[PDB]
DNA sequence: GATCTGGCCTGTCTTA
């Protein structure tokens, strides 16, 4: 297959895809289910005025991730 | 008005952006070095010292009652009449904003060897949120004393708070708020002379007067010139405190303030712009209610500086003020020079 | 599988904690929690039950809370000291959990009874940092074996040039000991000479023809029967954290753990009092201490190690 | 008897396995280093010196009329005193690994103040030449009054014919003939003995008044190392020289020996290569009489652990019955250890 | 005015 058809298969293993919900709703944590890699300074200050920041860094969402990994084994289980 | 070059020890790394530099008795006392504090010294106050333009820390105890405090990375110091210093507010090395507030002090002295007696006060009532940049200063009406906090900037609060943005923060309210020492009590005025969260001022302060300066606002992202008298006074009722704006102010943010003689201060540093940098002084003159912010000669700077694009210092306390820039990582991280006023 | 990248030092520890905040926050969060979801057409529910244990040392003591591994207090599953990790060797329950270490903190921050610093010092057993991320008190069997290898390198090291014969030495002679070792290493054992203890290096230099070898330079007899010993032990001691399932694949081992385990520290503290008189490392201790209380606790050492991160 | 620790310099790594050491009046000379020589010492013979158990390689210079021969690794040194006291170098391997086949002599042509002058002269030969080799050895007999050069056969490349480039540093030794040089003349010639039946290399000569005792060795046409010794006994009468050799019972085998005199008509030996994995650690005394030998086995040295493991070792001699040898190391490349035996 | 103390260094040990 060329590669946008394996670029567009790529989309249905990464993270924020299925749906879920935990019944505790997470305190703190939004509800929204299709975030992919968040940003890692997770919008901290990077003016001239508060400390120096000089790093980068990019993650996903713990909770998606977790259910990404779930799902990814379902043959498995 | 002349600038130094100045070498630092063994232990530069200890020293980064946001230190707090306190004077006992013509004694410059370092605080709020990088990371926990190690068994070179176990609480984290050193002796900033400069002998024939070298500096040398070395390291300090406290007494068998004191409590060892956390490192803080922007407190809000200020200076007390025994002679002892106030500390509020900051961040921790685990990026935790503190609630509580710090009272130094000196307990035993021999030999320049200095014992402090770190005591924690409990305030109670109309309490701020943690915050950090912020500015608290003690005015003297009737023969009484009160803190004069104002500013700075805090997290998101404990329901709006989100992991996604889990370090964001925002301009806290432009409420004012007084500090009984004795009862370690707050209380809440709101002034309608005040509308925007303001962060990174200049606070100058007089008998009964504070003279708000600079600063930065989240909201707006501009730096606005403003000038404002907070004359509180103390009854024997309840304290009523009144607001004015004045003409003439100063756009800047993150400035140092110094005294070199009496009734009158210098202001050095900061900021103009996002990407500009203040290279030029400014002379303040005070009388009994008038105030003066005038202009001085620039020093001569060198090549480091001008093109330098971020700088942190903070008053030594005779006249003289500490400064540092970056450098390069691999090497020396920082550069530091002294300025002195006199 | 990955969960975040960063560019940042590991010793800076502002940058660490303003990055890892908010995965520790949610995972504090759902810790509480339950998930479902649909597979299969039919929705389901789970439960989780996270454990940190792929940390080394030196990222331990960081978060948790601890000093430097250069200290006295050398457990971090326990709370004794230097002196008595040397004198004792055996006996040593686990007691330092996540919300201990917090109140050892508090206790060191709020200094209630007005002690000064060495003795507040002994009652926090070392605690000057808040913790932040709570992790399980286990063993890294990577890092465990590497340094079994480096110390036991050392004690080859030490006996080539006879050092209970002779307690002082300048530094040429270590160095001729060390290339003598080296050399013939290389040209029996087929290892190359190395700067810093390596995996492979490690697992290849612990047998027992590694020690045949070796005798080939003790002049002294008694001490080849002395190293045999070691060696025997050791590796009698080994496959208990190696394995994955010690229970079903090693039970003899396992249930003669206790007493290897003393005979190898009756051995060091008779036998080898020119090194390991009133000190000793980490791992050593952490081997013979505090193996099997974790094995009956977790059923298994080695599963949960931190070699694939690596 | 006593081995020694050697302390060396900075330029240790000019010493290579195959130098030679050349003695002149007590004071013992360097030759034979690696590589091409730099601008340190463009000459390439060096004052070894030992004083304190250390070593110290320095310069040295040639006289005004000299010639550069290029350093040899395995050359066949002797020496002559028949006048000026003088060395005799032949064969040798260039650093590019061509053999030469010059002959140079070496010969103090001044000094003063500890700096001597040296001169080196070419010499070329005629009549029968004999084939560029190394590991050979040569040696000068005396016989009513005239001297005589004794050139015993070594190992060489293969001949200009089948020597091929998928075998280009092939090596087979040369052909048993007995070469008598004329120092006088230049003048060399080719004698053949029927006891001399294979080649040998790397072996040991001992010279008197007017025979040669070639004692162990090493033949690379079956891999063996022989245990047996030849007596060649020449005469030079006015007429055409005359050559004998007899074996004689009693062989040692030992391949690359190092030999150093003792007392007057007494020479010690100590140990080379016994076998190919297998070393030769104990000495060997050679006693001569007037048409008689004698070889014992002294006390073996208290060799040291890691000289009792290494593989491979080299030395050569000084002079004053002192042995310099050293071992390799790893990645203080070589470690060198001296030897007296009175 | 020699006498212990203070503090500063420094090599070794421990984890990477
Ligand atoms: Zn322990």
């Amino acid at each position: 297959q060329p590669l946008h058809a394996l670029r567009n298969a790529e989309k249905v293993l990464l993270p924020g895809y299925h749906p879920f919900e935990w019944q505790p709703p997470l305190k703190n944590v939004s509800s929204r289910t299709d975030v992919g890699i968040i940003d890692g300074l997770s919008g901290l200050a990077s003016s001239v005025d508060e400390y120096p920041v000089d790093t980068i860094a990019k993650r996903f969402r713990y909770d998606s991730a977790l259910v990404s990994a779930l799902m990814d084994m379902e043959e498995d289980i | 008005m002349s600038l130094q070059m100045v070498t630092v020890g063994h232990n530069i790394a200890l020293i980064q952006p946001g230190f707090s530099l306190m004077n006992f008795d013509g004694q410059v006392f370092f605080f709020g070095q990088k990371g926990w504090p190690k068994r070179s010294c176990p609480t984290g106050v050193f002796h900033f010292d400069i002998k024939q333009n070298h500096l040398k820390l070395k390291p300090a105890i406290f007494s068998k009652d004191s409590c060892y405090l956390p490192p803080l990375r922007y407190p809000a110091t200020c200076s007390y009449k025994k002679h002892q210093y106030i500390i509020h507010g900051g961040k921790t090395p685990n990026n935790e904003l503190s609630d509580k507030i710090y009272i130094m002090s000196v307990a035993c002295k021999n030999n320049k060897k200095v014992t402090f007696r770190c005591t924690e006060k409990d305030l109670v009532g109309d309490v701020p949120e943690p915050r950090y940049g912020h500015s608290i200063d003690v005015v003297y009406s009737r023969g009484k004393s009160m803190g004069v906090l104002f500013g700075g900037r805090s997290y998101m609060p404990s329901t709006q708070r989100t992991t996604e943005k889990w370090n964001s923060v925002a301009d806290c309210l432009p409420h004012v708020f007084l500090i009984d020492f004795e009862f370690g009590c707050a209380t809440s005025y709101i002034l309608p002379e005040l509308q925007d969260g303001l962060s990174f001022h200049v606070s100058i302060a007089r008998n009964d007067t504070v003279y708000i300066l600079g600063g930065h606002s989240l909201a707006s992202n501009i730096r606005p010139a403003n000038l404002y008298r907070i004359r509180v006074d103390l009854p024997l009722g309840t304290p009523a405190v009144n607001c004015t704006v004045l003409p003439g102010g100063i756009s800047v943010s993150s400035a140092i303030l110094t005294q070199t003689n009496n009734d009158e201060f210098v202001i050095v540093g900061g900021y103009q712009l996002e990407n500009q940098k203040r290279m030029v002084c400014s002379l303040v003159s005070l009388g009994d209610n008038t105030i003066e912010i005038s202009e001085m000669e620039t020093p001569d700077w060198t090549s480091d500086i001008k093109h330098s694009k971020i700088w942190f210092g903070s008053n030594m306390g005779n006249g003289t003020i500490f400064l540092g820039i970056p450098g390069d990582n691999k090497s020396e991280a920082f550069y530091f020079y002294t300025l002195r006023c006199s | 599988k990955p969960l975040c990248l960063m560019l940042a030092d590991e010793s800076d520890h502002e940058t660490l904690t303003a990055i890892l905040s908010p995965l520790i926050a949610e995972r504090e969060a759902m810790k509480s929690s339950e998930l479902t979801l649909e597979m299969g057409g039919i929705p389901r529910t789970f439960k989780f039950i996270f454990r940190g244990t792929g940390y080394d040392e030196k990222l331990v003591r960081e978060v948790e809370g601890l000093e430097a591994s250069g200290s006295v207090y050398i457990c971090t599953l326990c709370d004794t000291t230097r002196l008595e990790a040397s004198q004792n060797l055996v006996f040593h329950s686990i007691t330092r959990s996540h919300a201990e270490n917090l109140q050892r903190y508090e206790v060191w921050r709020s200094n209630p009874y007005h002690e000064s610093v060495e003795e507040l010092r002994d009652r926090v057993k070392g605690v000057s940092a808040k913790p932040f991320i709570e992790t399980v008190p286990s063993i890294d069997a990577l890092h465990c074996d590497i340094g079994n290898a480096a110390e036991f390198y050392k004690i080859f090291q030490l006996e080539i040039g006879e050092v209970y014969k002779h307690p002082n030495a300048s530094k040429e002679e270590r160095k001729r000991w060390q290339a003598t070792l080296d050399k013939h290493l290389r040209k029996r054992m087929n290892l190359k000479p190395i700067m810093r203890m390596n995996g492979n290096f490690a697992r290849k230099l612990m047998t027992q023809e590694t020690v045949d070898a070796v005798c080939e330079l003790i002049p002294s007899e008694e001490r080849h029967e002395a190293l045999r010993e070691l060696m025997d032990l050791y590796l009698k001691m080994k496959p208990v954290w190696r394995s994955s399932c010690p229970a079903k694949e090693c039970p003899e081992s396992l249930c003669q753990y206790s007493f290897n385990s003393q005979r190898f520290a009756e051995l060091l503290s008779t036998k080898f009092k020119y090194r390991y008189e009133g000190k000793i490392t980490n791992y050593f201790h952490k081997t013979l201490a505090h193996v099997p209380e974790i094995i009956e606790r977790d059923g298994s050492i080695g599963a949960w190690a931190s070699e694939g991160n690596q």
